[PDB]
Formats: structure tokens, C-alpha cells, sequence
């Protein structure tokens, strides 16, 4: 059977896959580059003749609240109150009195499905960070079929060296790089998970250890498993409040996912780390009676190269996905595609359209500067180094002529054939959200901002979601000689 | 006592692979013709 | 032939010039600058000056670029400017506008080192310092940037690039041998189509090699060696032109 | 990109190494490195390294070519050698004949420091101090000089030249990426091409400096940076021979 949600929007026949035993995974994967700091974007409220035809209170909130489960029940039961009446009706009989039963049960469920709808009508207004541009940008993502996503950020090489590579003070506690990320992406969890679905959107970490520390060194084996073990702690505090971290039954709910990723492999063996969040994924047993719970449901790891993978495997750890930079323009792992492949493992591939480069423009355009700045990408330094390392910026105009005009064949944007491309290959895309009035922006699409011209419709188009490709032969031809 | 033997080590920790560049280093290999390899 | 300049080159030809820095800065800078330099993706950061202050934090300031167009009749080097009290940490220096530069221009005597003061002009405006020091910078980075002529060449796509194959400045003891950075390598304006005194010359012939003072701004100085063929430039010193310049000649 | 590497960044980079030289004769070297490029009509004359003796009067060596071309497969450089026991005055190294060539080779403990000493080997040979350091000048130089590999091209009349548009070594880690300076451009041969571990190359990716340090001589240091194309090395210490290298490593 095919996923609903992608049968009704884009007519795809493509059946839901699941990452591990419990949790799905999205066709294409959201790795979410905030804007601005937490600390900035945490403090936005929403709140603000006798009628405001523009006022956020008739134009966002009647979008997001037909959106939640409390309001399709209410007219669910609706409909069917209408309808048993209308047999009810047409019957007149014996059977008529348990009918009538039956409409008075629907009468009472429709009364608390609408206090449900009233509670959560209010809970719109009494909380500022709801509705507002962020927020309203990752409903729209996840209602558009993508309910993945993956804490990243501006990275090495290009960021603050001083915030990943530096001696924190003794008394700051134990966080780390992508922090804010992963309150920010928790925010979103709890209010998503509030409106509609117990567990609708899941979300994937990155654990990045700073292996080269003096308390790192210095420790051994026992400093990485409390260090390790702190993270777990502080990102179960970060995904769930410090109310609701635990199951009612007691037993702690786990994490969807820990990415690890390893800086130098001459300098400290992953294996210590590996095996500590192993068994943090793995309930120890007594007797049968469960002991020490799961925290975490599964462990990927980040570019690591095909050998230290294999070294991985070797050593038992249950590797459950690795991301990777494999685009239609850089092919530089080949290998660990094979090996994912033989090992029956998830492979996600970050990259694709360069960070927004094989775009409607730069056709023709000359190379973007990073301190005149460009906006439409994400890290200009990183889209240079992504030039440098295709060959140049006469290459990359040549690949993105030939793109356009296999787009232009079709009447697709030049983004979703590199990415169809990707899907193609075996691995799972990894497109990085746009914000402030250049959402979608990431697929192509232009001027997506207003409802008024996007009329709910998400910012991507079906062949992306499609398990038949729409790449003829002579297509695949010109896309493997892009080299 | 008799050491366990390095081989048990696979057994007990439940690790598929295991490599010991040296058995002069480590002391839980045990050697069948009783001679010191 | 070089690159890109090269620090320890310029304090060591520029050190008869008075342009000195500090053991402390020097080493800081050596540590720092690479590092500043990738965190941005700037092909190019080098120290550009030493403004002096009030209290006794000198204001290190260094300058960036990416890439060298022709625009309009003139290479634009889009720069980047930082500045720093010590040769560790370097903080962004913000561009002004036209008459908050308008207003710098009016404040006189070193800025003191605090980048958190405020001056009052004349209705009053406040005046941040970091403001000032930017409006200095930019009026002296305008005014005087030497290279060596023809030391520089278009190409395609027609982006200002060095020239490798550079035979060197001839007769280097002359202000034609060098020119402005802003003027295209094509043309010929050099250093000897603005006015008559604002530039002096030495020459050492036997070691080959030649400094250029600047004096409308008696802090910006310049070197060119012509047997490694490598040149620099540095300015030390408050970011006041002397207007009392014809008296002095 | 450069044509002849620089004292001053030769000094910088190699410090850490040790590779060193008193500041007194740093800047008599600065004076007195040209007034020797003069008087011998020699068109580069650069150091090429320090030898300690049983005094400390160390002896700097520099040396200098005046031609360099193509000959039996073997880029041939006419170099010229000169000595000093301060950086003031130099006076020259001459050639020696094959059968004292053998006979130095034998003769083993650090120098002493008047190059007026006469050794004494077995009828008794005497054999100048003079003869002996050249001696382990040209092992040393046949053995470590080392260059950046396509640093250098054969134009017509099969002379070698710096190669201008030379762009820099990528994979600068890997030993291929550099060769001996007596190897022919269009030959394949490189430093990996020699005995498996007797050169030791750090590269910091970050600085894009890249060191190779000889095994054999354990003295020998050259430096390579990458993001401005510069290479220099360097001979500190006495000029004996590592034997026993099998052992070591």
C-alpha cells in the first residue's frame, strides 16, 4: 500500500519506508539551517474600523487549525451524525431506537471532539512562538510530505573555529555545536505533536565530539562514555521538556536517532563511543525482565570513508544510516555506496544542487563573492569550494546548461532532475530549508511565499516522488558523462 | 589459574572480528604444541 | 611574481620607515590571520594597519578580498575590514554611510581606544568610534594603495589578476613604475598624474630596493624589492592627513 | 612562482627546526649577501646552510650558480661555494680531486674551526680541513637537494629555467610531489624514487605548509608553502652520515 499522504498530494504510488523497526522516514530528508540565532528566533511572538481584514487571527489560524486532528473528527462526526439521521429517518422501526443510540453516542463524542476544538483554538493565542514565520515554514515542510529532518549547520570549515575546536570554562555546562538547532527543531516536535499525530514528525541528531579537547585526551575510554552520556541527556532534555521525557508506564521514551561524526581518525578510534552508544541502544537484559531502557533507537554515522565503516561493521555496532556528499556533479564516494549496498544500511546524500548553485540563475552569471555576500545559497564559501573541486566555474556553466535543457525536455525546475538523479543512485536526498520569503526555494520554486499564489499547494512537484523515474536513457547518457 | 583463552574474548563480548598483531603482547593466546610462538 | 604579501617581508623592509608592530601582535598575527582568513572564504587577508589610540590599545586593522573585477573603467577590489586591541580576536568593522562619513570627518586628535565611546557633533548627533576609525581607514585605503605597475593583468572573463609572467618595474627609482591599485592595469595612469609633492622616493640601487612615503598621509609606506620582485604596504600611525602639507614642502 | 628562495622566510619557517643563525649575522648576511653576488658575477647566490664546529665558529656555506643546463640525462648546475666564519667576509671552497675526495670521506668527528687544520690519515696523507667540508658539502648536496617537482622547465638550447606559470604541487603530503634538483623536468623521478624511509614529510593542511625532513642527514630541513608558492631548505648541524638507518626506523 501506498503512502496516503503522498497518494492524495502528487499521485505517488510509493509505499512508506521505515528507517528501523518504529519510525518512518520521509522520501526526501530536511536538514535545517536556521536563519538567525536560537536565542533570537525563541523570542518572536505572533501577537500583535472592527475588522482587520489582514489581522493574523482570520488569515494564519484558520490554515493551521483545519490542519489539526481535534477539527477532522469534528467534521468527520459531523458527516456522519448527518448521515445516520438521514436513515434513521428513512427507517422508522425497531432498529430505529438503536440508531437513535447511536446518534445520541455521536452527539456526545461530537460535544468533546468540539472542546477539544475550542481548547486547542485558545492554545493558539496563549503561546507567542506558535504562527510565526519559522514555525509556520517547518508545518508547511512537514504537511508538504518531508516529516524528516537533521540538526546542521553552518560547519567546519566555515564558522566560528573557536566555538567547535575551544576549552569551554570549567562551570559551562556540557553543550555542544548544533545546539540551538536541536531546541529550536524540540519546539517544533512538541507543537506539531500537540496540533495533530502522537508522532507525526520524527527527527534525527548529530553528535560532533570535540575529539582534540584536554578533557578528551586526557580521560580515555571512561571521559567518552560520560561524555557521551551527558549529550544523550542534555538532547532528551532538549527534544522533550523537562515534563513529559518519560512514558506513562514509566519506562523513558527513546531518541529517534544519534548521527555521529568523527573529526580525525589518526588522533582517537571511534570504537569507545561507538560502543557506548550501542549499548545505550540496546535494553540489557536480567532474566525475561527488561533492564536499563533504550535512550536511543538507532545510531548512523556521518562521512566516514568506506574502510572505517567496514572497520564499524566488523566490531558489531548496529549501523542503521550513513550521509554522504555524492551529488550528480561529485561522485568521490563510490565505494561506500557499494558497501551500503551489500550491508542492506540507509545511505543519505547531502549536496545534490551544490547548496542551491544549479539554480534558474547562475546560467550565465559570474561567481558569487563571499564579502559582497549572496543570499540565495547557503555558505558561499562552501558553494566556491564545490566549484573548485567540479573544476571551475566554466564546468559548472556547461553541467548547468545541459541540466537546464534536460529540465526544459520535461518542464521540471533544474533542481529536480539533480535530485532525481540522487534518488536514482539509492540514496535518500538531504536538501537544506529556506526561510523568510524564499521558502521552497530549495526545490526550484519562486514567489511560494503568499498563500495567494501558492493556494496551499506544497513547493514541489510529483516526479520527485515517483518510483519510476522520468529520466529517458539518453538523459542518464548526458547525466553520467557530467561526471 | 588458566587464563581464558583470547578466543572467548569473541564468545563473551559478543565482537564478530578479532586481530592480535602480536601474540608476544598479549596473554590469553594459548598455543596447542605448548610452545611459546 | 608573489601572490600574495608577505607580513614578515613588509615589518622587515618597513622597519627603517617606523612602521613597527609589537613582539606579542606580531607572533598573534602570525597565529591568526590563516585562521581568520578561512573562516571567511576570502583568497586573500593581510594586516593593512596600526591606528594608534588614547589609551594604549592600538587599533590593529587588516583588510580582505576575494576576487579583483573591472568595473566601470577601474579594478573594484570588493574589501573586507577588521580590527582588533589584540592580534587574537578579530571583530568586523562595519561600513558607514555618506554623512555619518560626512560627520567623521569633522572629529580630530587619535580616537581614544574604547570602541564603545561616542562623540558629539553638531541638533546633535552622536558619533560611535568604531564609525570614525572605518571612515579614517576607508579615506586613507582610497587616497594611497601602491603596486608596482603592470605588476597586475586582465583576462577572461575579465577579472584583474597578477601577472606571472612580470618582468619587473623598470627604472624603479621613478613614481611611473608604480600606481594605484584602482587604475586598470591597461591604462596609463600611475603615480605621477596626481599632484607634484605628495609622494617621495628612495632608492637603493645596489640592494635593489625602493620606498615610497606617502606625504598627504605621512603614515602610509611601501616597498618594493626588485631581485625577489616582492612589494608591500603598511600605514602606522592616526588616520589624519596633514592639510598643512604645502607649508612643509 | 618565485624564481630564488628568500633568506628572511628561510630563517622564519625552519626556526622552529632549529635551523637558526645568530642575529648579529643575520643582518650581516643582509649587507653582505649582495657585495659577494657582485663580486663573483654570479646571478643567485643564496645559504645554503650552517655547520657546527668544535668552536663556535660555525661555518655558513652559500652557494651559487651561474649556469645550469642539460647534460648526459643530468641537470648539471655550476655551482660555485663559498664560507664564512662570520656573516662579513666569505672566501671560497675549491673543488677537490677524486683521490682526496676518497680519502675525506673517511675522516669522521665534527670539525674544528680554524680551516688552516691539517688531518692526518693512514706513510702518513695529510689532508686540509678545507677539502673535508667540501667534501660533505657535496655528499650532503648530492644526496638531500631537493626541489618542488615541474619547478623547473628546458627551454631551447637545453638550458633549465624557472618554470613562470608553475601553478604549485597538489597532495604536497605525498613525497611524489617533490624531486631532486639534479633531476631532468621530463623525467619521472622524485624523492619516492629513493630508499623507502629516510625522508619524513608534516604537512599542516591548515597553514598549507608542508616540511620534509631528511633521515639520513638529520640536519636537512626544506619547507614548502603552498598558498603563496615558496620553497627554501636548509643544512644545520655537523655534516656527518645516519649509517645505521635500518635500526633506527
Amino acid at each position: 500500500a501506498p503512502d496516503p499522504v503522498l497518494n492524495e498530494l502528487y499521485g505517488s504510488e510509493r509505499p512508506a519506508v521505515e528507517l528501523l523497526p518504529g519510525v518512518p522516514l520521509s522520501p526526501i530528508v530536511n536538514s535545517c539551517w536556521l536563519p538567525a540565532d536560537a536565542k533570537a528566533m525563541l523570542a518572536e511572538s505572533w501577537i500583535p474600523p472592527a475588522f482587520e481584514a489582514a489581522a493574523p487571527e482570520y488569515n494564519e489560524l484558520v490554515r493551521r487549525l483545519a490542519k489539526t486532528a481535534p477539527f477532522r473528527k469534528w467534521n468527520e462526526l459531523t458527516i456522519q451524525a448527518k448521515q445516520l439521521e438521514q436513515e434513521v429517518a428513512g427507517l422508522k422501526g425497531p432498529d430505529a431506537e438503536a440508531k437513535q443510540a447511536e446518534l445520541e453516542n455521536v452527539k456526545v463524542q461530537i460535544a468533546d471532539a468540539e472542546a477539544a476544538v475550542a481548547e486547542v483554538k485558545q492554545s493558539f493565542s496563549d503561546d507567542p512562538l506558535s504562527l510565526t514565520g519559522w514555525m509556520q515554514a517547518l508545518t508547511d515542510l512537514a504537511d508538504g510530505g518531508m516529516t524528516t529532518f537533521e540538526v546542521s549547520g553552518q560547519g567546519w570549515p566555515y564558522c566560528s573555529l573557536r566555538q567547535l575546536f575551544g576549552e569551554m570554562p570549567s562551570a559551562a555546562p556540557p553543550a555542544g555545536f548544533f545546539d540551538g538547532v536541536e531546541r529550536v527543531l524540540g519546539t517544533f516536535k512538541r507543537r506539531y505533536e500537540k496540533e495533530r499525530g502522537p508522532g507525526s514528525v520524527q527527527l534525527m541528531l548529530k553528535l560532533a565530539p570535540n575529539v582534540f579537547s584536554d578533557a578528551w585526551s586526557t580521560g580515555g575510554a571512561p571521559a567518552a562514555v560520560a561524555a557521551v552520556e551527558a549529550y544523550v541527556e542534555r538532547a532528551r532534555a532538549n527534544v522533550f521538556g523537562p515534563d513529559g521525557g518519560v512514558t506513562p508506564e514509566g519506562v523513558p521514551e527513546p531518541l529517534d536517532l544519534v548521527q555521529l561524526v568523527w573529526w580525525d581518525f589518526a588522533a582517537a578510534d571511534p570504537l569507545p563511543v561507538l560502543k557506548a552508544l550501542q549499548r545505550m541502544a540496546t535494553d540489557q537484559l536480567q532474566v525475561v525482565s527488561v533492564s536499563e531502557p533504550k535512550k536511543i533507537r538507532g545510531i548512523g554515522l556521518v562521512d566516514f570513508p568506506a574502510d572505517r565503516l567496514k572497520a564499524a561493521i566488523q566490531a558489531g555496532v548496529p549501523i542503521t544510516c550513513v550521509q554522504v556528499e555524492h551529488s550528480v556533479l561529485v561522485r568521490s564516494a563510490q565505494p561506500v555506496l557499494d558497501l551500503c549496498a551489500k550491508y542492506g544500511i540507509k545511505v543519505l546524500a547531502r549536496g545534490g544542487t551544490l547548496g542551491g548553485l544549479l539554480s534558474a540563475k547562475y546560467l550565465g552569471a559570474p561567481p558569487p563573492d563571499p564579502v559582497r555576500g549572496d543570499a540565495d545559497l547557503d555558505s558561499v564559501p562552501g558553494c566556491l569550494d564545490a566549484v573548485n573541486n567540479v573544476g571551475g566555474w566554466a564546468r559548472l556553466q556547461a553541467a548547468l546548461a545541459v541540466i537546464k535543457g534536460i529540465a526544459d525536455k520535461h518542464g521540471v525546475k533544474p533542481e529536480t532532475v539533480a535530485l532525481r538523479w540522487q534518488i536514482d543512485a539509492g540514496c535518500f536526498p538531504l536538501v537544506t530549508t529556506r526561510w523568510s520569503s524564499r521558502v521552497w526555494r530549495q526545490f526550484g520554486y519562486e514567489g511560494w511565499s503568499s498563500f495567494e499564489v501558492s493556494g496551499g499547494r506544497p513547493g514541489v512537484d510529483g516526479p520527485l516522488f515517483q518510483v519510476e523515474s522520468f529520466l529517458d536513457v539518453e538523459d542518464v547518457r548526458a547525466l553520467a558523462g557530467l561526471a | 589459574p588458566e587464563p581464558l583463552p583470547y578466543s572467548f574474548r569473541v564468545l563473551d563480548e559478543k565482537l564478530p572480528m578479532l586481530y592480535v598483531p602480536n601474540v608476544a603482547a598479549e596473554e590469553r593466546v594459548k598455543f596447542f604444541r605448548k610452545f611459546p610462538k | 611574481v608573489q601572490l600574495e604579501p608577505n607580513i614578515t617581508l613588509v615589518l622587515k623592509h618597513l622597519a627603517s620607515c617606523g612602521a613597527v608592530v609589537s613582539a606579542e601582535q606580531q607572533a598573534a598575527l602570525d597565529h591568526s590571520i590563516p585562521i581568520k582568513r578561512i573562516e571567511a572564504g576570502l583568497r586573500s587577508l593581510t594586516l593593512w594597519g596600526r591606528l594608534t589610540t588614547l589609551n594604549g590599545k592600538d587599533y590593529l586593522v587588516a583588510e580582505g578580498y576575494n576576487v579583483a573585477s573591472s568595473k566601470e573603467g577601474a579594478a573594484v577590489y570588493e574589501t573586507k575590514y577588521f580590527y582588533s586591541q589584540d592580534g587574537a580576536r578579530w571583530s568586523d568593522l562595519q561600513p558607514v554611510d555618506s554623512e555619518t562619513a560626512t560627520r567623521c570627518a569633522r572629529i580630530k586628535g587619535m580616537l581614544s581606544g574604547d570602541p564603545a565611546k561616542n562623540y558629539e557633533l553638531e541638533l546633535v548627533f552622536q558619533i560611535p568610534e568604531l564609525a570614525v576609525l572605518r571612515c579614517r581607514v576607508d579615506a586613507i585605503a582610497t587616497a594611497t594603495s601602491v603596486i608596482p605597475t603592470d605588476s597586475t593583468i586582465l583576462n577572461a572573463a575579465s577579472q584583474v589578476v597578477p601577472n606571472r609572467l612580470f618582468a619587473g618595474a623598470a627604472y624603479p627609482e621613478k613614481l611611473e613604475s608604480y600606481q594605484h591599485r584602482f587604475s586598470l592595469p591597461g591604462s596609463g595612469v600611475t603615480l605621477s598624474q596626481d599632484l607634484r609633492g605628495t609622494w617621495a622616493v628612495q632608492y637603493d640601487a645596489f640592494k635593489g630596493v625602493a620606498q615610497v612615503r606617502s606625504l598627504l598621509f605621512p603614515g602610509y609606506f611601501f616597498y618594493y624589492a626588485a631581485n625577489e620582485l616582492t612589494w608591500g604596504s603598511l600605514y602606522v600611525g592616526d588616520g589624519l592627513r596633514n592639510n598643512d602639507l604645502i607649508f612643509m614642502l
